[PDB]
């Protein structure tokens, strides 16, 4: 658990997956994947959350992957660090 | 993906 935390509640990967329940399962990327790099479904649309950096990203696409887009967007997030390290963000 |  990182330091910084943006939503507390979602701390813990079994509330991450939680939020999952109403995904719309047409969207082409598992909540798992999503869970597992910190975001959390905040019930419209498929907008998702990282409970770290309040990070907000939506619109996912096939083949995009959670980590990496984590990365790309919100290169400076404790948990992504602490998770992948410093080497893996660009 | 893009930002919110
Ligand atoms: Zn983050």
């Amino acid at each position: 658990s990182p330091e910084f935390i943006s939503n507390l509640s979602m701390q813990t990967h079994a509330a991450r997956m939680r939020t999952f329940m109403y995904w719309p399962s047409s969207v082409p990327v598992q909540p798992e994947q999503l869970a597992s790099a910190g975001f959390y479904y905040v019930g419209r649309n498929d907008d998702v959350k990282c409970f770290c950096c309040d990070g907000g990203l939506r619109c996912w696409e096939s083949g995009d992957d959670p980590w990496v887009e984590h990365a790309k967007w919100f290169p400076r997030c404790e948990f992504l660090i602490r998770m992948k390290g410093q080497e893996f963000v660009d | 993906a893009r930002t919110k």
